[PDB]
């Protein structure tokens, strides 16, 4: 099982266990803040927005 | 705090919003305004708004009033995080009753952006109720009258149901059902109503409780039913609930209108999902 | 009123229904329709009824196919499933039929909710049918982009009915079933077909705690099955959706924090999972007790994806994800350590900051190919290449600046509250890291003079104005980064000042921002003043502010102010190595003294003298030199030059009043000589009126000459007559105490300077 090995790391960073195959295929391819929750939810529920999606 | 206090005793939302804003700026700096004075001046502000609306009606602002109330709830929450630390006053507390009365009046008071502000107001009221609650669900079930002279929590439950009859947005109904869950559960409001105010509980059961909980049960918004069903079971455990639910089920499922049976199937399925 | 209708078959056609769906046969005789006039309400009622019947028919068709598949024996299952899959693929209208809805009929208060109930039933049935097809196909089925054609239906069902708990848990169960079954597909891809939709729904319905809980539970199960590949696919599918609508940078952090902690199953999703066991990692390599997904692990994953191929597009996607995650992570750490006692949390936060520092130093070390300048590369393609060049560098600068700014003072506070001095002040972002940041910024600056968007880049501006000042610049090891940045700035500003006037089209707001960053660095650490590149940069900036034809367009107010502030700070730092006389010498010559007065001298005196009651930034010899310069512009003349000289004299007298000290008699003698020579000619009376108004310490000395002698001389012209009369009125029977904390005087000086500057060029 070939695992991702990278050079020139600071020697204090251990690369996570990621398979080389996956890495290769991965690389190749006013209180307005509070009201933002309600605005987002109402926009999402609107039939026009669902129709557009 | 006389200059802030005077702004609320008899002025419209335009005058009161300035004071609430420059009290919000004080709260942002962790300046502990005493909670009793804050509650008193907020009660004065809500009463002044209500009196001015009554005067306008008799002689014969909405966003302003709602924004004032949002700032009011927000300041109450923020100042309770600097003073009421380490202890959760029960619903039967001297200041918790005053906060409940303020929330009651705000809900009763005449209030795109309007919908968001309304949702925010109900959310802040729910947060206040959470703060004033024992913060622990008690046992869900146990194995005319005078509208006043009732505990403020019973009036708040009554008005939350009354207002919920007038709304359809899932966010509004979710926040209102959350307030009821804090009141009906998380505190023996309806239990104490049964023990001490049987007539009020009978009226609520026969007229608003189960009918409105049944109305708010929908399959599209199962978030609402997630709160409706525990409240519905708690209502059924209470007196007069079983009969009303029996009449509702019998009338719906035996209806000749196939659409009514179509809807009742959904309602009962969603009730069963959250049993 | 008018509806298309079929009379042979009693059908009234809903507008959004495709013709070929209802009339599918290509027989010789074409369908015959009628343009029937109806009352609109009656027509809509008929359409609602017939659409409901048709939708019930479709429900029955799906149910019939489901039952047929389930009746098929254990053998013939794969053959039947393959037949179904190929039939769906060759069906020209499969996803549209399985995913559409009657949005024009849902809104009707009558017969609208019944259609919605039927739609929820149909979507759930389609999900069940496609899961039945998937489970029965070979687990190693060679898929492609066609799997989306079958997965979009799932996503479609989650767009229409996200808040339906039955639909939501059916979706989660079937997606987990497909992830388990098509394990190899969903260990490399597949989540990219599904995760963007789930993230969009999670961000959209923030107000729905049940939906968010279900999505978080599903993502937790995904991490249980595929651990690191799933997180990488999650970041790759959230990178396009991130915004700085769109998936926010906070809801992603909320999803991650839900991932790290175990979540309860409120909707009983697991009971519908076909492989319902205690879910394990589908890969033996990831088989471990790694059920906890720390955010630090996500940061390490993004750093690793960048380190693998720094210039890849996926690299910049993961850089964007890191830029979204790190601020939220730091704020969350601060909040957590504030909510709990400092004694136990101090060690945890120090360790976490050290881990993040090592991760970011790994990210900076493992990226040296982004330090390279943009190799010289239709026009849209070049702009796309420039954006792809600038994006990773800007993101790296933003990430490192944010982390350093937050964790500097935070680490100092923690070590103060650590309860033990044994904790050494670990220098986060060591010398090589600072060099990396400087070389990345150097590449961006080398691109900047040709791209208006590169100099306006927020990452480069943040690094210059918020990372250079923070760095110590005391140790010799770190200084070369600053020297490199200073040399790059000197070269770009020299090129702007050089022969090409086209280069001067560069927007002066980013240039002023760079100069302000240099000023802030110099003010924070005066030790950097001795750098020769800094002196060259200041010289180039001075040559830019002065109108100089390349061996013209005057720089605007912000750039000139920044340059003057830099000059003032440098003079403050280098008391004698950088004299102000040196700055003013190359401009004391005639034909250039006006520009010096109106562009350097007056702005310099306004910047230094104003701002406080006392201004000890400028020493006495410098004040003497400036006074001599102004008087030499005056005494040993053009009208505009004289006006500028008198304005500068007023500015020096007011701003540097205390510094003059025992130098009022000589000033009075010089002013008396100016009056005798009629140096000003015009506006000299304005200068005297100013002196009388402000009653500056020279007013008491010049009172006798102005009163008894100057007013005795007859007036020449009405223009001077009015000023003389105003001065006489202001002398006696007029007190008018106008001065007030020198603010009004400085405002008057600045306004007069602006007016004179506008009048000169016109």
């Amino acid at each position: 099982p070939q695992m991702v090995k990278i050079s020139k790391l600071p020697s204090d960073f251990t690369v996570p266990k990621i398979r080389e195959s996956f890495m290769k295929q991965f690389i190749d391819r006013y209180i307005d803040q509070k009201l933002r929750k309600s605005v987002f939810s109402i926009r999402a529920r609107n039939l026009l927005e669902k129709e557009t999606a | 705090f006389g200059f802030i206090s005077c702004r609320f005793t008899g002025y419209p939302s335009t005058v009161q919003e300035q004071a609430l804003l420059w009290l919000h700026v004080l709260s942002e700096l962790d300046i502990t305004v005493p909670l009793q004075l804050l509650i008193s001046m907020f009660s004065d502000g809500v009463n002044s708004v209500k009196e001015l609306a009554n005067q306008r009606k008799s002689r014969a602002d909405d966003d302003m009033n709602l924004n004032c109330f949002i700032l009011m709830f927000d300041l109450l929450l923020k100042q309770m995080e600097l003073q009421d630390d380490g202890i959760t006053m029960g619903l039967e507390h001297s200041l918790s009753k005053d906060i409940i009365s303020i929330i009651n009046n705000v809900f009763q008071a005449p209030w795109c952006n309007l919908c968001q502000s309304s949702i925010l107001c109900y959310q802040l009221a729910c947060e206040l109720l959470e703060r004033l609650a024992p913060k622990e669900e008690s046992r869900l079930v146990e194995p005319k009258f005078c509208y006043q002279q009732l505990p403020v929590t019973l009036r708040l439950i009554y008005t939350i149901f009354q207002e919920m009859a007038k709304f359809e947005e899932p966010d509004i109904l979710f926040n209102m059902l959350n307030c009821l869950k804090i009141l009906c559960l998380h505190g023996e409001c309806l239990y104490t109503a049964r023990k001490d105010h049987p007539q009020f509980l009978a009226y609520i059961q026969d007229h608003m409780l189960i009918a409105s909980l049944w109305r708010v049960v929908k399959s599209e918004f199962s978030q609402l039913s997630s709160l409706a069903v525990p409240l519905l079971l708690h209502a059924l455990s209470l007196p007069h609930g079983a009969d009303i639910f029996w009449t509702i089920i019998n009338g719906n499922f035996n209806s000749k209108d196939w659409k009514m049976r179509f809807e009742a199937v959904e309602k009962v399925a969603v009730i069963c999902r959250f049993l | 009123h008018y509806f298309l209708m079929d009379k042979r078959w009693n059908l009234i056609h809903y507008n959004k229904t495709y013709v070929r769906d209802i009339y599918p046969f290509r027989r010789s005789v074409s369908p015959q329709l009628n343009l029937v006039h109806m009352h609109p309400e009656k027509g809509q009622e008929l359409i609602q009824k017939q659409v409901f019947t048709r939708k019930l028919e479709e429900v029955g068709r799906v149910l019939f196919l489901i039952s047929l598949t389930q009746k098929i024996p254990t053998a013939h299952k794969q053959s039947h499933v393959s037949m179904l899959q190929e039939d769906l693929l060759r069906l020209p209208s499969f996803p549209r039929s399985a995913i559409d809805a009657e949005f024009s009929l849902f809104s009707d208060p009558q017969a609208g909710k019944e259609l919605f109930g039927l739609d929820t039933l149909q979507k759930s049935l389609w999900i069940q049918l496609l899961e039945e097809m998937f489970l029965g196909m070979p687990s190693e089925f060679p898929w492609g982009d066609e799997i989306m054609l079958f997965l979009n239906v799932f996503n479609g069902a989650l767009i229409l009915h996200p808040e339906d708990s039955a639909l939501l848990r059916q979706y989660a169960a079937t997606v987990i079933n497909t992830a388990v079954h098509f394990n190899h597909l969903f260990s490399l891809s597949g989540y990219q077909w599904i995760l963007p939709t789930m993230l969009q729904v999670y961000s959209d319905y923030e107000s729905n705690p049940q939906l968010r809980r279900a999505i978080e539970f599903a993502c937790h199960q995904f991490y249980i099955l595929h651990r690191k590949p799933f997180v990488l696919q999650l970041f790759a599918s959230v990178a396009p959706l991130l915004e700085f609508k769109g998936v926010s940078a906070q809801c992603l952090f909320d999803l991650l924090q839900s991932l790290e902690g175990e979540t309860t199953d409120i909707l009983d999703i697991l009971e519908l999972v076909k492989a319902e066991k205690p879910l394990k990692s589908l890969d033996f390599c990831y088989g471990n007790e790694d059920l906890t997904f720390s955010i630090s692990e996500a940061i390490k994953l993004c750093v690793t994806v960048v380190a693998y191929a720094p210039e890849s597009f996926r690299s910049l996607q993961m850089l964007m994800v890191l830029e979204a995650l790190v601020p939220c992570y730091l704020q969350k750490m601060k909040r957590q350590t504030s909510q709990v006692e400092t004694v136990p949390a101090a060690r945890e936060e120090i360790a976490a900051t050290a881990a993040l520092a090592t991760s970011l130093q790994a990210l900076l070390y493992s990226v040296e190919v982004l330090t390279r300048p943009m190799t010289a590369p239709e026009e849209l393609d070049e702009r796309i290449s420039r954006e792809e060049f600038r994006r990773p560098r800007e993101s790296l600068l933003n990430i490192c600046t944010e982390f350093y700014k937050h964790c500097g003072p935070r680490l100092k506070i923690l070590q103060n509250l650590a309860g033990e001095p044994r904790v050494t002040a670990l220098e986060l972002l060591d010398v090589k890291s600072h060099m990396r940041l400087a070389e990345i910024a150097h590449s961006l600056l080398k691109l900047a003079p040709y791209d208006t968007q590169t100099m306006e880049s927020r990452g480069l501006r943040r690094y210059i104005m918020e990372m250079l000042p923070i760095t110590d610049w005391s140790a010799e090891a770190v200084r070369p980064a600053l020297i490199l940045i200073l040399k790059r700035l000197d070269r770009m500003f020299n090129k702007i000042h050089k022969m090409p006037t086209l280069r001067r089209q560069v927007e002066w707001e980013p240039a002023s921002s760079l100069i302000e960053g240099v000023c802030l660095t110099l003010q924070r650490q005066p030790i950097i003043s001795f750098l020769p590149h800094l002196r060259s940069l200041i010289n180039v900036c001075v040559n830019l502010v002065m109108g100089v034809v390349g061996p013209y367009l005057s720089p605007p107010l912000p750039f000139s102010t920044a340059v003057v502030r830099l000059v003032a700070l440098q003079i403050q730092a280098l008391k004698e190595d950088f004299p102000l006389s040196h700055v003013i010498s190359p401009f004391t010559n005639q034909e250039r003294r006006e520009g010096m007065l109106l562009n350097l001298l007056i702005p310099f005196v306004l910047t230094v003298g104003s701002g406080s009651k006392d201004s000890p930034w400028l020493e006495q010899p410098e004040v003497q030199l400036l006074l001599q310069t102004v008087i030499n512009v005056l005494l040993p003349l053009a009208e505009s030059t004289s006006q500028a000289a008198y304005l500068a004299l007023k500015v020096i007298l007011v701003c540097f009043e205390r510094q003059l000290g025992s130098q009022w008699y000589w000033l009075s003698l010089q002013v008396k000589e100016m009056a005798l020579r009629k140096v000003g000619g015009l506006a000299l009376w304005d200068f005297l009126d100013f002196i009388v108004r402000t009653r500056i310490p020279i007013f008491v000395l010049l009172r006798p000459f102005i009163q008894c002698k100057l007013l005795a001389q007859p007036a020449e012209n009405h223009e001077e007559l009015s000023a003389r009369q105003h001065i006489s009125d202001q002398l006696e029977r007029r007190f008018i105490p106008r001065p007030l904390c020198k603010s009004s005087l400085i405002a008057e000086f600045n306004s007069e300077l602006k007016i004179l500057k506008e009048a000169v060029h016109s």
